[PDB]
């Protein structure tokens, strides 16, 4: 995976 | 493991009820990092935490940035068909 990707609530 | 297709039920006045993170940019899967407890997602059993979404209702997923996911996600409305794999 990559930590330095978002995150959004959806 | 195996590539699974999942049914998901959401009200109009509802989110899908995950978080998801990663993209295409970031050389990552559209990946499920939450599930809300008690949200369609979670009720509807089928989808997990470490969970890679690579379709929602036909429309590919697999080479979509962040954001682009996020308003394809954000836009099914009732009965969402999720096809998902875990790694």
């Amino acid at each position: 995976a990559n930590s330095r990707a978002p995150t959004s609530i959806i | 493991g195996p590539i699974r297709k999942v049914l998901l039920l959401k009200e109009d006045h509802e989110g899908l009820g995950i978080s998801i993170t990663g993209g295409k940019e970031h050389g990552v899967p559209i990946l499920i990092s939450e599930i809300h407890p008690g949200q369609p997602a979670d009720r509807c059993g089928g989808l997990h935490v470490g969970d890679a979404i690579l379709a929602v209702n036909g429309v590919n997923l697999r080479d979509t940035k962040h954001k682009e996911a996020v308003t394809i996600l954000s836009q099914q409305r009732g009965e969402i068909e999720f096809e998902v794999v875990y790694v």
